[PDB]
């Protein structure tokens, strides 16, 4: 709803390509209105006050500005079409992996994490609506690296080891969500001496009661 | 300066080359437009980041060493040690020099900013709020990014932290 | 005035124009050189015998 | 001698009819009040201020304009916040919540076809 | 943005090896990046199903 709002109330990259074609067209017929070292700008005026053999030196001299004028017009269109042409080649690819997919590379479908995007056509180019995850509120815990209990050291499966102040849990890296430090969750790997930060606490075995 | 390239001084030239139209108003603006796109180059490399962060005054980074990259205090610049080795080894008829917008005592500030976002919240303050986290535990988060299982890294750190040291 | 004549229009927006040129200018002139000289006679050229 | 662009910088026709005159690369002592030395000329009808804000007119060399404190000021523009992480060797953040945010990206694909 | 900002497993986009992660510097009109990567030794041969 706001998006509606925001443009209803920023199309810059399309009217400026408009208006440097504009302003280029109209700067190739205002030179037809120059002499470059002529009597006038009208070849019937040189066609009427200049017998044939003083007539061609002063049309040659409009034959030669007008061509200059021309090719300048053509060489700044093939310099300017380049540059349309790449903005072309990113826009089929944003298309292909912001529409047609889930793209992982930053801040290449918007600012956050990319969910989903949306085409809508316009003038002579696309809009794309870029919809994006962004993580708010954030506090602070204190962590560890591995936790040691009975003289191993436990990693987390695919989280966090974080503490309250008093209690240690595993959360998910992106959104707090605590849970009980089992054997479900972590994993071991060698003795609690080497890694460096090891805290001690407990790592509870959901057999070992239920079972009993 | 078209016109000051040109004639230059005389007033002969300027009335006969007033004949040609529009020629020097499309080469002024030939050249405006390509020293507009310069700035905006440099403002998209460098300007990528809300803050200016800045790094704490310890460096417990788990062994790891970034004193040859992070800025210099003893100098008017406040460059980096790399950067000093950097910038050590790179009036007329009409033509001007412009100066960029952009200072390169500010962009050596947006990189010490870029740098100490990464050293001190990995990927988070790219994507929004800067979330620290110790610096061993986000090198163990990137070793899960390329497949291996993260106490390799936490039995190797001083190793690991070594042979950084040794390559930079 | 001048912006709105560079422009040709008579809404300018929000930007900066470049819009003429400021050049010193010079008063007098002073033509230098050097001491030692004579009448140079044309009388041996035109008026031999 | 010298020779310089002369550029004009105006709050919009829409806002003010006040004027600031930058004279490019050319001593601010002789351009024939407000008159400020820059790395990129002399600028007459600005006042120069110790604030810093985010650009609006960017003059040069680090030096923006703007029609706030009215009349056109000089300044050094501002990169931006300062934002402090508490890092610490034992310490992280985990956010509690999240925004969804949907923004907009515009591009060019085609120009006009003409021909002559 | 992609490999200072992130880490990428695009191949090749930010040095040989595995992409770990890169710093910035600047340099003279242009930019100079230091990527960090992991690069795998010492194999050895193994028989496998
Ligand atoms: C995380 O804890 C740190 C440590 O206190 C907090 O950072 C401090 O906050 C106070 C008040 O805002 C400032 O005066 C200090 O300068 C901060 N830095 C220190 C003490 O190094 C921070 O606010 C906490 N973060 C959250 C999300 O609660
Ligand atoms: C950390 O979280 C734990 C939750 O497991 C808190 O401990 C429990 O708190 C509730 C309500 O205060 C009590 O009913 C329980 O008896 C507590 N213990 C257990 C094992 O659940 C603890 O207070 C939190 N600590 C801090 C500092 O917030
Ligand atoms: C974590 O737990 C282990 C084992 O319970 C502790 O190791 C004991 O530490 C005490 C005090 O230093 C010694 O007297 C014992 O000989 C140690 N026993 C073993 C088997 O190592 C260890 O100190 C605890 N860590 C902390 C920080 O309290
Ligand atoms: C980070 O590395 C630098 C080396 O580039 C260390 O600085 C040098 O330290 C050695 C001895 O360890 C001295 O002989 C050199 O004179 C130092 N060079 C300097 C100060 O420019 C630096 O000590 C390391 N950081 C830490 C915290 O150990
Ligand atoms: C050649 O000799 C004659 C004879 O003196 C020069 O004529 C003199 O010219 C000056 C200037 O025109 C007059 O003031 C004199 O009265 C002329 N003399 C006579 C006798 O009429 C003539 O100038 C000499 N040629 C050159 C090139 O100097
Ligand atoms: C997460 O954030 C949302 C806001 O984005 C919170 O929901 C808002 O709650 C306030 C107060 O209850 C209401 O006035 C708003 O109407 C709610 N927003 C919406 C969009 O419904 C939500 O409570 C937060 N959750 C937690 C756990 O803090
Ligand atoms: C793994 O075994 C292969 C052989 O099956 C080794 O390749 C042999 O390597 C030696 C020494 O370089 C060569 O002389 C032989 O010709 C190779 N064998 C063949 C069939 O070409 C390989 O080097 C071994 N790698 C490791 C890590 O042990
Ligand atoms: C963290 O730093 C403190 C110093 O305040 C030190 O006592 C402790 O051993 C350090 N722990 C780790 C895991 O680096
Ligand atoms: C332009 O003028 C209109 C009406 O006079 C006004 O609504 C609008 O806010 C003005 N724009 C600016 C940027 O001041
Ligand atoms: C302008 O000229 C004066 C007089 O020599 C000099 O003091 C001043 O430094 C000059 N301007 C600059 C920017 O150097
Ligand atoms: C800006 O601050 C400096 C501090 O060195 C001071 O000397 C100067 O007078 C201040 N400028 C104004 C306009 O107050």
């Amino acid at each position: 709803g706001k998006i509606q709002d925001s443009l209803s109330s920023a199309l810059g990259k399309l009217q400026n390509v408009v208006n440097q074609n504009a302003q280029a067209l109209n700067t190739l017929v205002k030179q037809l209105s120059s002499n470059f070292g002529a009597i006038s700008s009208v070849l019937n005026d040189i066609l009427s006050r200049l017998d044939p053999p003083e007539a061609e030196v002063q049309i040659d001299r409009l034959i030669t500005g007008r061509l200059q004028s021309l090719q300048t017009y053509v060489t700044q269109q093939l310099i300017r079409a380049a540059e349309i042409r790449a903005s072309a080649n990113l826009a089929a690819t944003k298309m292909s992996e912001c529409v047609l997919g889930q793209s992982k590379r930053v801040d290449f479908c918007g600012k956050g994490y990319h969910l989903m995007s949306f085409p809508q056509s316009a003038p002579h180019g696309v809009v794309f609506l870029h919809v994006t995850y962004v993580p708010a509120q954030e506090k602070n815990f204190t962590t560890a690296p591995a936790i040691c209990h009975d003289g191993k050291a436990h990693f987390p499966r695919e989280g966090v080891f974080v503490s309250n102040g008093t209690h240690w849990f595993v959360t998910q890296r992106n959104f707090y969500e605590p849970q009980i430090i089992t054997t479900d969750n972590t994993f071991v790997s060698g003795n609690c001496d080497v890694v460096i930060g090891i805290v001690n606490n407990t790592v509870y075995d959901p057999l070992q009661p239920e079972l009993d | 300066d078209c016109t000051m390239y040109i004639c230059g001084d005389s007033t002969e030239c300027s009335n006969l080359l007033l004949q040609y139209g529009s020629f020097c108003t499309q080469l002024n603006r030939a050249l405006t437009g390509i020293a507009v796109e310069q700035d905006k180059n440099t403002q998209e490399v460098f300007a990528q980041v809300k803050q200016i962060y800045k790094t704490p005054p310890i460096k417990d980074f788990g062994g790891f060493n970034f004193s040859q990259i992070l800025p210099d205090p003893s100098k008017p610049s406040k460059r980096s040690p790399i950067e000093d080795l950097l910038f050590n080894k790179v009036k007329f008829n009409g033509l001007t020099v412009l100066p960029p917008l952009l200072t390169d005592e500010m962009i050596a500030q947006y990189t010490s900013a870029l740098l100490a976002g990464t050293i001190t919240s990995g990927w988070t303050f790219g994507a929004g709020p800067a979330l620290q986290i110790p610096f061993p535990m986000q090198m163990a988060y990137r070793f899960n990014g390329i497949g291996v299982t993260q106490n390799v890294l936490y039995e190797n750190q001083k190793l690991i932290a070594n042979q950084f040291n040794s390559a930079i | 005035s001048e912006t709105k004549c560079t422009l040709k229009s008579f809404t300018v927006e929000k930007g900066i124009y470049q819009t003429s040129n400021f050049r010193v200018q010079p008063t007098e002139s002073i033509v230098r050189f050097p001491n030692i000289t004579n009448l140079c006679p044309f009388g041996e050229v035109f008026n031999a015998t | 001698c010298s020779f310089g662009g002369v550029s004009v910088i105006t709050p919009g026709t829409n806002t003010s009819n006040q004027v600031a005159v930058l004279y490019q690369g050319v001593n601010c002592t002789e351009v024939p009040s407000n008159v400020f030395q820059t790395r990129a000329g002399c600028l007459i009808g600005a006042e120069h201020v110790n604030n810093s804000y985010e650009c609006d007119i960017p003059i040069g060399a680090g030096i923006c304009a703007s029609y706030q404190t009215q009349s056109i000021i000089a300044y050094t523009m501002s990169l931006g916040a300062e934002n402090s992480v508490a890092y610490s060797n034992n310490s992280i953040a985990i956010p509690t919540n999240f925004t969804i945010s949907v923004t907009t990206e515009i591009l060019p694909v085609s120009m006009t076809k003409t021909s002559v």
